[PDB]
């Protein structure tokens, strides 16, 4: 019957944690979407080596 | 002993507070290490990324000078 401790716990100096996991977040996404422009980058590279190479 | 108990409470109150402390400095230290391999990780696509622009630029060019 101590949740309110935890509670209290999680509340203190929320910034420190609040901004790690924002920069977090944010760098997922970047990672993401870096992926992704890196997988459309290859399929632009093999069909410009096939257009390259059938004229 | 009306006392001895809220001596007792004390005790454990500065208990909790510094388990508290503890989990805490422990989820900062695992996303500040989260945030640095995340940063590695971002570097080296970005530089992928780059390259694979430049390929692309260079093959788009000489598909063009074989128009
Ligand atoms: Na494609």
């Amino acid at each position: 019957r101590n949740k309110l401790a935890a509670a209290k716990c999680r509340n203190r100096r929320r910034e420190l944690t609040d901004r790690l996991q924002a920069e977090t977040d944010q760098l997922e996404e970047e990672k993401a979407e870096l992926e992704s422009e890196i997988a459309e980058l290859q399929k632009e590279k093999e069909r410009l080596e096939f257009v390259l190479v059938a004229h | 002993q009306e006392r001895i108990k809220a001596e007792r409470k004390r005790l454990r109150n500065r208990i909790a507070a510094s388990k508290c402390r503890k989990r805490k400095l422990e989820r900062i230290s695992r996303l500040e290490e989260k945030v640095k391999t995340l940063k590695s990780q971002n570097t080296e696509l970005a530089s992928t990324a780059s390259l694979l622009r430049e390929q692309v630029a260079q093959l788009k060019q000489k598909v063009l000078s074989h128009v």
